[PDB]
């Protein structure tokens, strides 16, 4: 019903998950953890080059 | 009809005080005709006051019982039968008395 | 060409990277545990399956 799904956060894989339920019919999902996102606050301290 | 060899069964739904419970019914009888229906005693409001019956047919009906998963009997003008369903209701229930 | 550690080839998981504040794109784990609260309406009914 309330479909938990954890998978590796792997960009290019369509993991095609399943809501297991008997109230209603099981229904497919795809819990595809596409692209690893991280993005915190940052500060440019110095360019090097 | 004498509604004999009948079956009411699983078909599931989402259940609501109004008339949310449903259960398909393989209505099977020894005659064909009209049939007033209701659970053996008052525990349900049936949307279909009367349901037509063929001999070995199937007709889903609507009702409301109170039970969220409707395994409620239906007393189909001679012969009770459990009009089962497993129905998860809405998440919210603020509208007036059942 | 006098490189230290090239993290788009040596950052654990499966990551390769672009210009980033601190993000590691394309990692192949980094698992995102997804949990969905699916309304029952969105399903296919068990009698319609």
């Amino acid at each position: 019903y309330e479909h938990t799904a954890v998978m590796p956060n792997k960009v290019g894989i369509p993991y095609k998950a399943l809501v297991e339920r008997p109230g209603y019919a099981p229904v497919h999902l795809q819990i595809q953890l596409v692209n690893t996102r991280i993005i915190p606050s940052t500060n440019l301290e110095y360019i090097t080059c | 009809p004498t509604v004999s060899d009948l079956e009411c069964k699983i078909t599931e739904c989402t259940y609501a005080s109004d008339f949310g419970g449903i259960a398909t019914v393989a209505y099977k009888s020894s005659k064909a005709g009209n049939c007033p229906i209701h659970s053996p005693s008052g525990v349900a409001v049936i949307k279909e006051n009367d349901v037509t019956l063929a001999e070995s047919g199937s007709f889903t009906f609507h009702f409301s019982t109170a039970n969220i998963h409707p395994a409620f009997k239906l007393q189909v003008c001679t012969s009770a039968v459990t009009c089962k369903g497993d129905c998860k209701p809405p998440k919210d229930h603020i509208v007036d008395y059942p | 060409r006098d490189k230290g550690a090239p993290l788009n080839d040596v950052a654990p998981f499966g990551c390769s990277i672009a210009l980033e504040p601190l993000r590691a794109e394309n990692c192949a784990v980094g698992s995102i545990p997804i949990s969905i609260d699916i309304p029952d309406a969105a399903f296919t009914r068990i009698s319609e399956t």
